[PDB]
């Protein structure tokens, strides 16, 4: 759960430290003040994001040798799907009824 | 031309050109390094 939103969080830093990193060039190339400010914000930025992808890549390694997690509660499912073929038999029978009940009245 | 000299061979402004070469290929570059 977490896992997911900090590799898209690293992700996203990545880019964002790559647009750091060439806007931090272009404003210290076009002419010579926060430029040194902003290519070591850049600089740290993409040390970040690599540390953060190295300590993703350096996971638990949960399985790594057959298909995990195998059953996905399949009994759960068909019993939900019974209990709701229940329900829609009940009632379409309670309908029929209701219509012999009008029927009759 | 040069494999042939190596035949008979003999001897016989403020431009700045590196100094804004260098600018020119920084924005070039910078252009599509932030598109």
């Amino acid at each position: 759960n977490e896992r997911l939103r900090a590799l898209e969080d690293i992700e996203r830093e990545i880019g964002a430290i790559l647009q750091n990193a060439g806007t931090a060039i272009l404003e210290l190339s076009k002419e010579k003040r926060l430029l040194d400010r902003q290519a070591a914000a850049f600089t740290t930025s993409v040390q970040h994001v690599e540390a953060e992808l190295s300590a993703q890549i350096r996971y638990l390694t949960q399985v790594a040798t057959g298909q995990p997690h195998e059953g996905s509660s399949y009994s759960s499912r068909k019993d939900c799907q019974m209990a709701l073929k229940r329900v829609d038999y009940a009632r379409l029978k309670i309908s029929d009824v209701a219509r012999t009940c009008e029927q009759m009245l | 031309v040069l494999s042939i000299v190596r035949k008979k061979f003999m001897t016989l402004s403020p431009q700045t050109l590196q100094l804004i070469s260098k600018k020119k290929s920084l924005a070039g570059a910078a252009q599509i390094l932030l598109k």
